[PDB]
């Protein structure tokens, strides 16, 4: 007896909560938070999709949506180490150089 | 039910009376007595243990549900594990798990 | 007979606090965290009283931390040379009330034997030390009567019980000195063994 | 008065009793790990407060309690007072699913042993913020090489415990511990055994796999009593998963559940007195080169087992 | 590593093990200082005293 | 449990709220893994008990404990960034606070107009997300477990020291 509205819009909330966290925050690993944050709330949205059919199928989909975050995770985090090796600041403001 | 009831508020009371043990234990600690750059290592490893952790939980889903799934499900499961394997010799044999060079 | 510190005053002890206090001496008492400090060869009479033939253990003072923070006692078991001794205060001021001191041997008492450039004669010129075992070495034995000495001052002082309430004026009391107690019994020794007797 | 309400007040009794027994085992296990240390290196440890030292633990207590609350001055206040409450709630509700008779189990869950995981997960997270939040290089430095090795510990104990979770074909703990009705898991998942009690060992935090400097007072005491209390936790996790738990010929179940446990809790301290300390480099590549194949190999060769005796 | 070192390596510790333990099963060999007395050889050199003549006159 | 599921999404919702505007760092991660227990909690509410699980062993387990290990060894104590606090100003927030509460109001009037029969929250075991993983999934279980190779060589090569 839980709509299933309700629990889309509190994924939905989550999502966009995420990304104005990934648009208003120049530190990279703020910016990887929201993208972690997005992903979490559409794993959310599918589960809450899969719980309403009553099916595994949303339960798998979220397990390849945390496959997906955890090396996405992976990547950022390096390349993040790698920014603040080579350049010893993590805004991205600096990283500007290709344009027009 | 009743059974099932009781078993969920009996663990809602463990948790309680846990925290508040801790919190009861922490705040006589506070309250009773008088007063006067690191290597890449460990992201690599912390890193190796995030994917392997994650095709862990997909072992961990393929064991609860062996028998009903059958020998095509073994196969999977050994080519999954064969990935496994092949990866962590690719990891061993590059020097990548070495703590020390 | 009392001191104050933040003066001889007198017993200050409702009937209930003074067993609180004396529950909270007891333990203060039986639980004694000595911190692992090696400074000389008192360190090394003092880490054989800990070892398995002496055992300290049974006292409860086993611990031996190596973090100043988490211990309450002080042996100073070694000489106070001048380098080191502005590390013995540091490591003093990081311990956390209460926190008791013991001089090990005759060089953390007055110096001792070395009466050098290089050496500072006694940790009581600059650390409050509440009790002294001479010694050169003194036998772990020794250390461990120390250790009985401390637990029967600390079982009657009166330290406040939370900082909130109370007076928070820390009351040692004044001991009678242990030459004086055995002064009874030294002095009605007779005769000893024969040193040419195994 | 209703039975239904009887019986909820009686479960809920019988978890506040499994909670204060288990917190009471790991402070005096504290304490028994200091007498039997006595015990197995010719002495006698504490025992002259009180009856036998039995006062001891008491003493501490009060100790701890009446020391000087003490949180550094270019500290993060939150973190340093949350390090201790993690060490200690994570392992007491990873406890919390251990059934030591039948109808004696806080909570029934379907996912059991998955809920030990995640309060393993949990546990590491202890660690990481109390090497953080003590603004001390020595014991971050220290945090990051303990952390670094409970997770290449905690990257095989799920598939260490897969073998047993293969053979029970269920997460629960009551499937597991009926699964070994006529012979104990430590038999046909002996490498799984040695696995997990390897793994049980390192995230632990135990001999020889060991950020303390900075906590003192009550805290210290939390963490202290958090460790022993995963002692306990890790003990009879392996006592239901590898030696039936509850089950026995003759004793009470308590009483072969208790044996079993006490057991495997002076096992760790004869661990901790024997064996020397190996090096950090040899640790993790045993953790990582030896026990991860070790435990896939284990499960590939239990399926194999399973399917073929299903006929 | 070696198989062969690592056979070697548990059998070992499973030795040294079962040598701890029969160190628990061995006599205490603590001394109960201070309900048991240290026993000190005549010529121990501890606290100082003057002595006395036989006739009861002090010897310095 | 419809009590649960509420506080549990409250909780995940100021969380979030509280990760996207703090300053500190491991506050925020620390906000976050509330974040996530708050939405395992809300897993657990709704019969997903594998999802739950997982979401405490892997994703408030293990990819934040990344997270937490890379911020310790940045040793960020906010230099550079918090002596600018440039976030809290209007001009850089208000903006993408109508960019994202105009996408939430079009996708809140999108949801609210489905046939909604209700979570009945009946619980999904890991048996049978094991039984679909390993059946009708088997593909997705090995191209994804060549997907976490892809981003462990990814990340191995890129985060080096040399
Ligand atoms: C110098 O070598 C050492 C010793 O002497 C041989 C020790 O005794 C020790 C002390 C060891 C122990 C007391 C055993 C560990 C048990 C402990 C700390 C239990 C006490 C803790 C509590 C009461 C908190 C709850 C150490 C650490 C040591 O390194
Ligand atoms: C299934 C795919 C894998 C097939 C079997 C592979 C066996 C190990 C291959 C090998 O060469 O191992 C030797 C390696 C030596 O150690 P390493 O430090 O990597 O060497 C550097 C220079 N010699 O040592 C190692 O690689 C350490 C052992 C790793 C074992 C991983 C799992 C292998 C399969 C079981
Ligand atoms: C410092 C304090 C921080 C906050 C700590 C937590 C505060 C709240 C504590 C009390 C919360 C209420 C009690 C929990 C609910 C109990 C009932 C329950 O979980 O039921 C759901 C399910 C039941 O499964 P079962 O009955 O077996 O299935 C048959 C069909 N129903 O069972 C399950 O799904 C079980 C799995 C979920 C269990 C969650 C347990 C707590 C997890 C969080 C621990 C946090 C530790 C501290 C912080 C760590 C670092 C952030
Ligand atoms: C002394 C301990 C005796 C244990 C006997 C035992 O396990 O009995 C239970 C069961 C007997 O069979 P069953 O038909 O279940 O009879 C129960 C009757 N109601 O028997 C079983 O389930 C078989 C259990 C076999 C256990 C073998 C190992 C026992 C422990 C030996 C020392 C362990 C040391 C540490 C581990 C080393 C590696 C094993
Ligand atoms: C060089 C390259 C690398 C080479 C490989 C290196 C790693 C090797 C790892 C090997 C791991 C082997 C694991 C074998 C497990 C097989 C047993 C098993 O799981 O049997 C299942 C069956 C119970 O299942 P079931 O009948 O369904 O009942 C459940 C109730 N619902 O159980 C039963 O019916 C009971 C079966 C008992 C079998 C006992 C004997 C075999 C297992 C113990 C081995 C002990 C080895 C000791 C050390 C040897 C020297 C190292
Ligand atoms: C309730 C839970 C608690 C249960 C308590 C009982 C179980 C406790 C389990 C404890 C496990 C401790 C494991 C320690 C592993 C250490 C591995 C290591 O670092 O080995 C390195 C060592 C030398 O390596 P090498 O390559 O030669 O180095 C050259 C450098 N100059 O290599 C070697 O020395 C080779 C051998 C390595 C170790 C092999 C495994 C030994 C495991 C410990 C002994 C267990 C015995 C049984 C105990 C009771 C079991 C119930
Ligand atoms: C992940 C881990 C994988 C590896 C472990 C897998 C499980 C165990 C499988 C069986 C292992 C058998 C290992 C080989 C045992 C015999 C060889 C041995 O112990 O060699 C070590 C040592 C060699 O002798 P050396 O040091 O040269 O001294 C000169 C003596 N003339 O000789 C000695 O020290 C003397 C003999 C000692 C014998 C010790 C016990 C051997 C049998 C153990 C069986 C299992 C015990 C389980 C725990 C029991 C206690 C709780
Ligand atoms: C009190 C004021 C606020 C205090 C601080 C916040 C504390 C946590 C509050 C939210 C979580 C606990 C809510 C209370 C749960 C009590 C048990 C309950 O209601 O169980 C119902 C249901 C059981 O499952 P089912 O079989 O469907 O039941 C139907 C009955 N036939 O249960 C379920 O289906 C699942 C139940 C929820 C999942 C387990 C608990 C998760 C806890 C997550 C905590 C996250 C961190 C919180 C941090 C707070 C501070 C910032
Ligand atoms: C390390 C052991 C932890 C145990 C925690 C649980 C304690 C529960 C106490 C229950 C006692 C009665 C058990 C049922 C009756 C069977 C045994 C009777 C004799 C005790
Ligand atoms: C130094 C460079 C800084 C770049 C900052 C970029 C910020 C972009 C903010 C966009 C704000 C949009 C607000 C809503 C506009 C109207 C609705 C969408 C278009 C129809
Ligand atoms: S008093 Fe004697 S034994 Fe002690 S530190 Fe000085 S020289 Fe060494």
């Amino acid at each position: 007896m839980i709509p299933l509205q309700h629990g889309l819009i509190l994924a939905a909330i989550l999502f966009v909560l995420g990304l104005t966290g990934l648009v208003i925050r120049r530190n990279l690993l703020f910016m990887l938070i929201g993208l972690e944050i997005m992903i979490n709330a559409s794993a959310l949205a599918f589960v809450v999709a899969g719980s309403y059919w009553g099916q595994t199928d949303g339960q798998v989909m979220y397990i390849l949506a945390i496959s997906l975050a955890a090396a996405e995770a992976s990547i950022g985090l390096a390349l993040l180490l790698q920014l603040h090796r080579r350049r010893q600041n993590l805004n991205i403001d600096s990283v500007s150089e290709m344009r027009g | 039910s009743t059974e099932v009831i009781a078993h969920h508020w009996a663990f809602a009371i463990f948790l309680i009376v846990a925290i508040g043990l801790c919190c009861l234990m922490l705040v006589g600690g506070w309250f009773l007595g008088g007063r006067a750059r690191l290597s890449a290592k460990f992201y690599l490893v912390a890193m190796f243990f995030v994917i392997f952790d994650v095709e862990a939980l997909y072992l961990f889903a393929w064991s609860t549900s062996i028998r009903e799934s059958g020998w095509v499900g073994f196969v999977e499961a050994a080519i999954f594990i064969f990935v496994l394997l092949a990866g962590l010799v690719y990891l061993v044999r590059i020097g990548a798990l070495d703590w020390t060079p | 007979d009392y001191t104050l510190t933040r003066e001889i005053v007198t017993d200050p002890l409702n009937v209930f606090m003074g067993k609180l206090n004396d529950m909270v001496n007891w333990g203060r008492k039986n639980s004694i965290w000595p911190y692992n400090f090696g400074l000389s060869c008192c360190y090394v009479e003092m880490v054989t009283s800990f070892t398995a033939v002496h055992d300290v253990a049974r006292f409860g003072a086993e611990v031996l931390r190596a973090s100043p923070r988490q211990a309450d006692l002080m042996v100073v078991a070694g000489t106070c040379f001048t380098k080191m001794a502005p590390v013995i205060q540091r490591l003093y001021d990081q311990m956390l009330e209460p926190k008791w001191v013991i001089s090990m041997g005759a060089c953390a008492n007055s110096g001792g034997m070395y009466d050098i450039y290089s050496v500072v004669q006694g940790v009581d010129k600059f650390i409050p030390v509440d009790v002294y075992i001479p010694g050169c070495p003194p036998r772990p034995e020794a250390y461990m009567q120390a250790l009985m000495l401390l637990q029967e001052s600390i079982g009657k002082e009166r330290r406040p019980l939370s900082w909130v309430v109370g007076d928070q004026g820390v009351y040692r009391a004044n001991m009678q000195s242990e030459r004086e107690r055995k002064r009874g019994e030294r002095i009605a020794v007779t005769n000893l063994r024969t040193p040419d007797e195994i | 008065i209703s039975p239904e309400l009887i019986e909820i007040l009686l479960t809920i009794l019988k978890a506040v009793v499994i909670l204060l027994v288990v917190v009471t085992c790991g402070a005096f296990m504290s304490f028994g790990e200091r007498r039997l240390l006595g015990l197995f290196q010719n002495r006698y440890g504490p025992n002259r407060v009180g009856w036998g030292g039995s006062l001891q633990l008491v003493a501490d207590m009060i100790k701890m309690f009446f020391k000087e609350d003490w949180i550094p001055k270019f500290s993060d206040r939150v973190i340093f007072t949350l390090a201790p409450m993690i060490a200690f709630t994570s392992l007491l509700l990873a406890f919390a699913i251990v059934p030591v008779s039948p109808g004696w189990v806080v909570a029934d869950l379907n996912i059991g042993i998955l809920f030990f995981l995640m309060m393993a997960g949990l546990a590491v997270y202890a660690v990481l913020f109390a090497g953080w939040s003590s603004n001390n290089k020595y014991s971050l430095l220290g945090a990051m090489r303990a952390s670094a090795q409970t997770l290449s510990y905690e990257v095989f104990l799920g598939l260490s415990l897969m073998g047993v979770v293969a053979q029970a074909g269920s997460f629960n703990m009551t499937d597991i511990v009926n699964s070994q009705a006529h012979v104990w898991n430590v038999i046909p998942q002996f490498f799984g055994f040695i696995t997990f009690a390897i793994a049980g060992v390192a995230v632990c935090h135990r001999h020889p796999f060991d950020y303390h400097i900075e906590y003192s007072g009550m805290k210290f005491g939390l963490f202290f009593v958090g460790e022993y209390i995963g002692i306990v936790t890790i003990s009879a996790l392996m006592v239901t998963l590898f030696f039936g738990g509850w089950q026995g010929p003759l004793l009470p179940p308590f009483i072969w559940f208790a044996l079993k446990t006490a057991f495997f809790m002076m096992m760790f301290i004869l661990i901790r007195a024997s064996l020397p300390r190996p090096r950090y480099d040899q640790v993790m590549s045993f953790g990582w080169k030896i026990c991860l194949p070790l435990t896939l190999i284990n499960l590939l060769v239990t399926a194999a087992v399973i399917l073929w005796q299903a006929q | 590593m070696t198989l062969k070192e690592l056979l070697v390596g548990f059998g070992t510790q499973v030795r040294s093990i079962w040598m701890i333990g029969l160190h628990a099963f061995a006599k205490r060999e603590t001394r109960m200082y201070p309900e048991e007395p240290v026993y000190l050889p005549p010529r121990y050199r501890g606290r100082i005293v003057l002595t006395r003549d036989p006739d009861g006159e002090e010897r310095c | 449990m419809e009590f649960a599921f509420y506080i549990c999404g409250l909780i995940a919702i100021l969380a979030t709220l509280r990760v996207i505007t703090h300053t500190n760092p491991v506050h925020a991660l620390l906000y976050l893994i509330i974040s996530l227990l708050a939405i395992s909690g809300v897993f657990f509410s709704l019969g997903a008990y594998f999802a739950g699980a997982l979401e405490i062993i892997v994703y408030a387990g293990a990819i934040m404990v990344l997270f937490v290990f890379v911020v310790m060894m940045l040793n960020l104590g906010g230099s550079e960034i918090e002596q600018e606090r440039q976030w809290l100003k209007p001009q850089v927030w208000i903006g993408p606070a109508i960019l994202s509460a105009i996408m939430l109001v079009v996708i809140v009037y999108a949801i609210l107009g489905v046939n909604d029969q209700g979570i009945d929250g009946t619980p999904i075991s890991a048996k049978a997300v094991g039984i679909t993983l390993f059946g009708p999934y088997v593909l997705a279980v090995e191209l994804a477990s060549m997907l976490l190779l892809a981003g462990l060589v990814v990340a191995f090569h890129v985060g080096r020291e040399e």
